[PDB]
């Protein structure tokens, strides 16, 4: 019944040194029904990436709205968007459904290209921003994210070792939550190159 | 309903209006809310009828046992008998009770027990759904021993107000004194004090 | 309407070692989004080298863990000074709540001791009195915060041998009670940052072949 | 309705969909084909709602027909269930929203490929080698998980496809009077007129 | 089941290097009416304890009758019963927190909240909280109602923990009592000007202070106050 | 949340606590509750976080046009009255509860503004979860003829006294003060009482301990040339 | 969670998953759903937890009495039927309990299913909890009476496994039993995560998932 | 349980339950036998609430052994379908009544005459030609009223009743797994093996 | 709340508390509930307070544009801006107003507009949680054509008894008077208005 807990899904970004890092579950349900393993919640938009969980309908419908709206964007501005200026057109496009929501939690990241900052950022389903340094979460193992990216996270991580910490936030969150797994993707992001890796886990 | 219990120099006073409202509907406008449970230990009624007289009929029992074994009971005991019904029947019950007595050694005493079961002793009281319209009036005008003829006036005024803002209370004005001297019975029609 | 029940918050941590065993627990105690202490003990040496906490609404873990420490009084009066077992209590406790299946002690239940070997033993309860002996287990309010992290850093859970690339587990080494404590105030450190039920302060119990020992240390006080 | 099922074998999909229609505790029908071709060689069967399933179904087929006039061209399975999913989705917020589910399967003539999409009410759309609605997938999916490989013939899939419908037979309380069996391919689509 | 009718607003309690403090004001609410402004609901027992107690009053008038019944039971048949068995804040609050936890478990509630404050034999000072709910607590400053989310902050200002009770002395603690007993006037709709004190000290004893009122209150300000946002005049 | 808001001889300074929460758990640390509707106007809000946002952004527009159309430097009661009547519009389910102060042509001006369109007018005033323990100090302290540092005081006092007491709130302090005749000073993380203390133990894992399938690179740039 | 037990040739399986919940939280990933009443009597447990552990261990206390008073072994039947007679005591009061009972006794093996409503059915084949329907799909297709010990163990290891895989409330680990004349052997605890893999590889089966 | 059925034929009562039992979403078992030998020549089928109706008929069957073995005596269907009436009727106003439907299908020796008596779970009886309980009686009892005499052999019964079962099948949306059929007469109870 | 506007020989006064409580929280206890809808017309605010500041904030935008085309409005005028607010809008208010205004022509007069948009013009009115206390007082206590001193005396006293039974109500005490002579505020402090 509750539409942010159908589907199932979980969505995790941290920033390190020079670098961010944006990973998501594969798992898309109904409820106890596992149904698809391969629904990756991560687009990107130029250099800048989104994950986003909750309802999936709404997850696939905000993906092709932010799609529109950042070819439109580039055409106008002529050059790509940026992180901070993405998060708000974020924030901005959910609030104008204020009172008939998009039931989602989604998680911006990415690098600046001209100040070279790494940047992430979370919002609730209504647009309210949350610019974290540390870390973003989102999904229905939340709590054990928090948990997890709290006790494990330190700051100024290089790629490879920030790599190993998302992973397992992520990993052994989604092993104490139901209706999160059936895989794994990270995405490690520097500058002017982006690594994806599908991690290997348990499928149950 | 609008009931009060004054104490005085001599004694004490209850008075009462005579109203009973099914709804709009009065049932009756003759009413003696003025109930006896002894001889010099009397008390008005407030809340459903049916619970407050149930209520006085078993504390009339009680006292008149009480009597039989001990002597005459205190105003103080009549007010925990009333009590200990209404507070360990408080789930079952809607009163609003007011007990007024006198002795020779304790005078004229006054104690009221509302909807919970608790108690209260106090130099007046006011209880009943147009007690509410007269709160300032009374804290303004009462005084500690007063006559007779003065106390009755002040129950009269009172009483007075609360029936004309309070359309659950009219009729006429019932009042009983209780003093050294016996009992006294008063009534006051509207034609009377409707012109105060 | 009544409500019979509340929360007074807290979360409890029990880690079973090769020898030893651990059960730790915050000292705040809350309503709503107030505060009633900064220090209300949380768990008890109910004798015969048994600790335990009952956590979740306090009274009733207050009448529970009452309840637990007289039947160990009466276990030594029926049966000859005879000490009770971890695991005898722990099937003790279990009837001790479902004594109340249709009116639950609303808490979650976890005693540490050793068992008959030895062996540091951890014992798990649900509010109407199922129960199991683990390694690892966190309970209350940032249960679900702690719970994963011990998977990965206690049971070594998604965690391989470099080189190897996922055919070749980490191995189930044993941990000290020092390396055990570090995790202990890790949890908690980080369970107070993200809890605002958790704070103020840590009270963990140890126990040993020698005894039981308390160690305090001082949380987050927001 | 009751149950659809759908596979993407090695050169085709393969849809079956149950032939019951209750109302009140009569069937009134066992010969119901809960499916219309959207273009010569895209099938879509649905399940939901009554009334509802048909109006949608019908609907999509006439804005696909009209778009193949339009252009003199037939659109690849996979942009017909994004224009499906586009419509559920805008449905579901919608004063009173069409309650069917949908599974789309086609034969994509430049990729020379087969694709199945498996789309809910709610406009929750995901392509997969084999798919259902409802409580189809509870007693199917063990022995698709089982059985199903990537490099299936039609024979095969038909096998496979037949083990799920006796599983369904067996375990299901309620009788759903069969399967109609339609075979997307190539040379477009044809009907297993003996399962 | 009920419904609490005649009600006491919060009660505020802190130890101090010597002993304990407990207040709390002399009003009975009938829900928004402040009917009875002649109210104790501070309750001695004995000479070494004193029992603040909010909520129902009728469930109050029942327990100041248990109380007062739980002493004369004390005294039967024990010549020690003003000295060494007398009865302790430990024994009276064990009591009490026993009665509400079984009254709630048959879902017949005492409607209260209970703060227990004393002077044990050995000197230590006793402060220990209980409810509706059999929900009990210690701490250096205990507040129930209101108390609890305006008072607790003022007086833990002045005891923030165990360390800070022995460098905390009696005319401080009371200045932290009386100050807080002020803003709750200011701030709760359901509280009176009029109020008692209790102090039990372990070598000055017990001392009851009746009839005390707020005062020092700031009210100048409010002439200057205009309108609810563009009004001048 | 814990806001205030406190009057003094030549202005007025509000401050807020950095704590943004989920039910029980912190999502935010460091939250920033200190909006700027104009220069010299700021608010903090309690209640929605969203809804906080989303009305002081879009008052502040409509305040810095009417600014431009008037050539006049915006005041307190045009962004108070222009709010009420925007939140009193959609009856309380715009969920923005906020403290508005600021200088203008006028002088300081410290107001208190309620989801349903009510406002208030006062010297101190306190908002959110924690804002009976802050009134508690305000009213324990406040004082009139107060100086700039007095109150700067007592604002972050009445926040601490929310960040203690209160579980909603935590963290640090942040403040603006607006004095009359000055840029107004905005001084975030004025106060850092709650620094989480040093971990134990380093959790930085050894490389290779995650099990991995597949690795590949993902094409972020434009298509290419020749 | 997922349960199944099945009637043979050469006596019963039993196999449970191990998986508990509290919502969409897993509370527990290694718990015994299975109680060994006496050396030849087994008991599956699937519904309310503390449910399952109270009834079914003081089931074995009522078992345990009949050995002594008779000085023989009680039926399956009749183990069966005591649990379904405690089950309806507590008729409509809430309890939530869906168990095997599973035995040889000198009829042979035995097999029976007992619910909270106090439903007693004998039957070769049996599976409960939320992942049933996804057991019986591996079960019917591949059932026989003639199956040997080594295929029969696989069959019931491999339709949890499948139920693990779907089912969100199944899964952490498998534990097998066999019922003999002899008594029930366990076949251990088997972690459904390297499980899986194992039999992706072995059998092929499970082709959509990458690994 | 779903379907039971009963006809009363010149010299013998035949009585037939559906074999289905279903937990859930899942058909638990397809061969339940939902019946109980009260006596030699009494048969008593049931259907009701999940556990109350096997309880139920287990209790009613031990009173009727008991007063078997007491008396050395054999109960007519009269007597023993008014037993089962009362306890319902005591049922019904009880704390938790017993959901159960029951068909009596008895020969009397006495008499020697079949006779069937249907009891619903509010203790109401009515002897009958023939009968059902629960919507059963709305597929059936049109072809009952039509065919149905009351010299019919055995024979002919079955037949009239292989009908009933068809229609059932054809128009009852649950699928009930077929019958076992129960023959009551002069010489006991015995079940047809093949139906 | 306690609110009441009494007319007198030179003109009419405006009375009220300044408490406001969100259930027993006090939010504001400094509050002015005297509100200025014109030079010399001004209104008592009871209810949401939400609605009472928009109503009055659009009746002060009516009555200025009024001004601006057909000279000063009377106290009548204002009234019926205020009960055409709350008779329309009926369904979505909760608004309790007492207007009070000076004429030289017409000179004091008091309206009050309860729930239902209701008007009635009247010598004396008092609204609010508060004023049920002081019904019988007032009723006693107000003469027609009494002195400005007479007139602060009679509200100081009302509003007094009214903020002692009525937890809703507290605070100070302002008083907005009109006459021919101007606009002045008053003020009384709890240590002025208590001992009464
Ligand atoms: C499936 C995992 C879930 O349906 C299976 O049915 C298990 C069966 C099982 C049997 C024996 C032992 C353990 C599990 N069921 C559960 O896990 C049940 C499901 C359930 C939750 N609420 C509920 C259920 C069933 C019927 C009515 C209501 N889950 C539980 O019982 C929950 C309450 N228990 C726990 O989460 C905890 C357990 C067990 C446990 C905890 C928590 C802590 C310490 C020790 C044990
Ligand atoms: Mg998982
Ligand atoms: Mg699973
Ligand atoms: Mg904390
Ligand atoms: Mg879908
Ligand atoms: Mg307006
Ligand atoms: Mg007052």
């Amino acid at each position: 019944s509750d539409p942010s807990s159908i589907n199932g899904g979980i969505v995790v970004a941290m920033t390190g040194k020079d670098c961010v890092a944006i990973a998501c579950d594969l798992r898309l349900g109904s409820q106890s029904l596992g149904v698809s393993n391969k629904f990756e919640k991560i687009f990107h938009y130029g250099h800048v990436f989104l994950g986003i969980t909750g309802l999936a309908t709404d997850v696939t419908t905000l993906n092709e709205m932010f799609r529109y709206k950042t070819n439109l964007y580039k055409l106008k501005e002529e050059r790509a968007i940026e992180p901070e200026t993405f998060t708000q057109l974020v924030s901005s496009s959910l609030y104008e459904r204020r009172f008939g929501p998009y039931f989602v939690g989604p998680v911006v990241a990415g690098i600046n290209s001209k100040s070279g900052k790494p940047f992430i950022a979370g919002f609730d389903l209504i647009g309210c921003i949350d610019e974290a340094k540390d870390f973003i979460v989102s999904g229905t193992a939340s709590d054990q994210l928090f948990g997890m990216c709290e006790s494990l996270y330190e700051p100024n991580l290089e790629p490879e070792d920030l790599f190993e910490t998302i992973s397992q936030a992520l990993l052994n969150a989604a092993d104490r939550d139901a209706l999160s797994g059936w895989g794994a993707v990270v995405y490690i992001i520097k500058k002017d190159e982006v690594v994806k890796r599908y991690l290997k886990m348990r499928q149950d | 309903t609008s009931i009060m219990a004054v104490t005085f120099k001599d004694g004490v006073i209850l008075g009462a209006d005579s109203r009973t409202t099914t709804g709009a509907y009065i049932a009756n406008r003759v009413t003696d809310k003025l109930t006896r449970v002894h001889d010099k230990i009397w008390c008005c009624r407030s809340g459903s009828a049916a619970d407050t007289q149930a209520i006085a009929d078993i504390v009339q029992y009680h006292l008149e046992l009480y009597t039989s074994q001990y002597g005459t009971p205190s105003t103080e005991t009549a007010a925990s008998v009333f009590k200990e019904l209404c507070y360990e029947n408080k789930d079952n019950l809607t009163a609003g009770i007011i007990v007024a007595g006198y002795d020779d050694k304790n005078k004229g005493e006054v104690y009221t027990i509302p909807l919970g079961g608790s108690v209260h002793k106090l130099p007046y009281a006011i209880a009943g759904s147009g007690s509410t319209f007269i709160y300032g009036y009374c804290d303004k005008n009462f005084r500690e021993n007063m006559s007779k003829e003065e106390t009755v006036d002040f129950i009269k005024h009172s009483l007075s107000q609360a029936i004309k803002w309070d359309g659950s209370s009219g009729g006429v004005i019932r009042m009983v004194v209780l003093t050294a001297a016996g009992v006294e019975r008063l009534i006051f029609y509207p034609d009377e004090y409707e012109q105060l | 309407q009544f409500n019979p029940y509340g929360d007074n918050g807290g979360t409890i941590l029990g880690i079973a070692g090769e020898d030893f065993a651990v059960l730790a627990g915050d000292t705040r105690n809350i309503t709503d989004y107030s505060i009633n202490s900064r220090y209300e003990p949380k768990v008890f040496d109910c004798g015969d080298n048994i600790v335990m906490s009952a956590n979740g609404f306090a009274a009733d873990g207050d009448a529970l863990v009452k309840r637990f420490k007289n039947s160990v009084k009466w276990y030594h009066f029926d049966h000859n000074d005879k000490k009770l077992s971890i695991n005898s209590a722990a099937r003790n406790i279990q009837h001790l709540l479902y004594s109340r299946r249709f009116f639950p002690y609303y808490v979650y239940n976890i005693i540490a001791g050793l068992d008959e070997d030895g062996k540091g033993a951890v014992y798990s309860f649900d509010p109407v009195g199922s129960y199991q002996r683990e390694q690892c287990r966190a309970g209350g309010a940032a249960a679900s915060l702690i719970m994963p992290f011990l998977d990965n850093q206690v049971n070594f859970k998604n965690q391989y041998e470099p080189g190897t690339n996922g055919k070749v587990k980490k191995p189930l080494k044993y941990l000290s009670v020092e390396e055990v404590i570090k995790l202990v105030r890790d949890s908690f450190t980080s369970a107070t940052e993200r809890h605002i039920q958790v704070g103020d302060g840590l009270e963990i119990l140890i126990v040993t072949k020698d005894g039981v020992r308390k160690e305090f240390y001082e949380l987050k006080r927001d | 309705m009751d149950i659809i099922l759908g596979i993407r074998v090695q050169d085709s999909v393969i849809l079956a969909s149950s032939k019951a229609v209750t109302r009140g505790i009569s069937v009134l029908k066992d010969s119901d084909d809960k499916t219309r071709q959207l273009s010569p060689h895209t099938l879509m069967s649905f399940a939901g709602e009554a009334g509802d399933t048909v109006q949608f179904a019908e609907y999509i087929q006439a804005n696909i027909q009209l778009y193949s006039i339009r252009e003199d061209y037939e659109l690849s399975p996979q942009a017909v269930s994004s224009f499906v999913r586009q419509e559920l989705a805008k449905s579901i917020r919608s004063r009173r929203p069409y309650q069917v589910n949908v599974l789309i399967g086609g034969y994509d003539k430049k990729k020379n490929k087969p694709e199945l999409y498996q789309i809910d009410y709610l406009g929750t759309k995901v392509e997969l080698p084999y798919g259902a609605h409802g409580y189809s997938g509870f007693y199917t999916f063990s022995l698709l998980d089982h059985h199903y490989r990537p490099d299936m013939t039609t024979e095969e899939g038909l096998d496979l496809l037949k083990l799920c419908v006796q599983e369904l037979e067996k375990r299901m309380p309620m009788d759903f009077k069969g399967v109609i069996v339609k075979i997307v391919d190539k040379d477009g689509i044809r009907q297993v007129d003996d399962f | 089941t009920q419904q609490p009718i005649v009600t006491g607003t919060s009660v505020i309690s802190m130890k101090y290097d010597n002993g304990v403090i407990i207040a709390a004001d002399n009003l009975g609410s009938y829900g928004s009416l402040l009917r009875f402004n002649g109210v104790e609901r501070l309750i001695p027992v004995g000479d070494n304890t004193v029992v603040g107690i909010s909520g129902d009053i009728s469930d109050m008038q029942h327990i100041e009758r248990l109380l007062k019944d739980l002493v004369t039971e004390n005294a039967y048949d024990n010549p020690l019963a003003d000295a060494e068995e007398a009865l302790e804040p430990s024994y009276i609050f064990e009591y009490l927190a026993t009665v509400m936890y079984q009254r709630r478990s048959k879902m017949n509630p005492l409607w209260n909240a209970i703060i227990v404050a004393g002077v044990q034999s050995n000197g230590d000072q006793f402060l220990r909280y209980v409810n509706l709910l059999g929900v009990t607590y210690s701490s250096p400053t205990l507040a129930t109602g209101f108390g609890a989310h305006m008072a607790n902050p003022l007086l833990r200002k002045v005891v923030d923990r165990e360390s800070d009770i022995p460098k905390t002395t009696v005319q401080v603690a009371e200045e932290a009592i009386v100050n807080a007993m002020r803003v709750l006037y200011y701030r709760d709709a359901r509280s009176s000007r009029n109020f008692s004190l209790a102090i039990i000290d372990k070598n000055t004893g017990l001392t009851f202070k009746k009839n005390l009122q707020v005062e020092n209150m700031k009210w100048d300000f409010a002439k200057d106050i205009k309108g609810y946002g563009t009004q001048k005049i | 949340t814990t806001i205030v808001g406190v009057k003094f001889n030549n202005g007025v300074v509000i401050a807020a606590d950095t704590r943004s929460t989920q039910g029980p758990i912190v999502a935010d640390k460091n939250c920033a509750k200190l909006h700027r509707i104009s220069p010299k106007i700021w608010c903090a809000g309690a209640g929605t976080a969203a809804d906080t946002e989303a009305v002081t952004q879009l008052i502040g527009s409509n305040i810095e046009l009417h600014s431009l159309y008037t050539s006049r430097e915006p005041r307190v009661v045009s962004a108070l009255q222009m709010l009420k009547q925007h939140l009193f519009k959609y009856q309380g389910h715009i969920g923005a509860y906020l403290i508005v102060a600021g200088v203008d042509p006028t002088g300081s001006h410290l107001f208190s503004i309620h989801a349903h369109g009510s406002t208030d007018v006062g010297y101190y005033l306190s908002l959110g979860s924690g804002s009976l323990a802050a009134m508690a100090v305000l009213e324990s302290h406040w004082k009139q003829d107060l100086t700039k540092e007095e109150a700067i005081k007592l604002a972050s006092d009445a926040i601490q006294a929310g960040i203690w007491n209160d579980l909603g709130s935590g963290s640090n302090v942040d403040v603006c003060v607006m004095e009359i005749g000055k840029d107004a000073e905005y001084l975030r993380n004025y106060l850092t009482p709650n620094v989480r203390e040093e971990k134990q133990k380093s959790y930085k894992f050894p490389r290779g301990t995650t099990a991995v399938l597949k690795e590949s690179i993902v094409n972020i740039c434009d298509i290419q040339e020749e | 969670t997922t349960t199944l037990a099945f009637k043979f040739q050469h006596g019963v399986i039993a196999a449970v998953d191990s998986r508990a919940s509290a919502g969409s939280y897993i509370s527990a990933l290694r718990m015994n759903k299975v109680i060994e009443i006496n050396p030849y009597l087994l008991g599956t447990m699937s519904g309310c937890a503390a449910d399952c552990q109270y009834w079914e261990r003081l089931l074995a206390k009522e078992c345990r009495l009949y050995y002594l008073r008779n000085g023989e072994r009680i039926s399956v039947s009749a183990a069966s039927k005591l649990l379904s007679n405690m089950m309806c005591q507590y008729r409509g009061m809430g309890l939530s309990m869906g168990s095997m009972i599973c035995g040889w006794d000198k009829k042979g093996p035995g097999l029976y299913y007992v619910d909270e409503h106090g439903t007693r059915l004998s039957g070769n084949m049996f599976s409960t909890g939320s992942g049933n329907t996804y057991a019986y799909g591996v079960l019917d297709s591949n059932y026989k009476w003639d199956l040997s010990v080594e295929d029969a163990l696989y069959l019931g290891k491999r339709s949890i496994l499948a139920a693990a895989h779907r089912d969100a409330y199944s899964g952490g680990s498998v534990n097998l039993y066999h019922v003999t004349e002899d008594g029930w052997i366990y076949h251990g605890n088997h972690d459904v995560g390297e499980l899986f893999w194992k039999v992706k590889e072995e059998e092929g089966s499970f082709n959509n998932v990458i690994g």
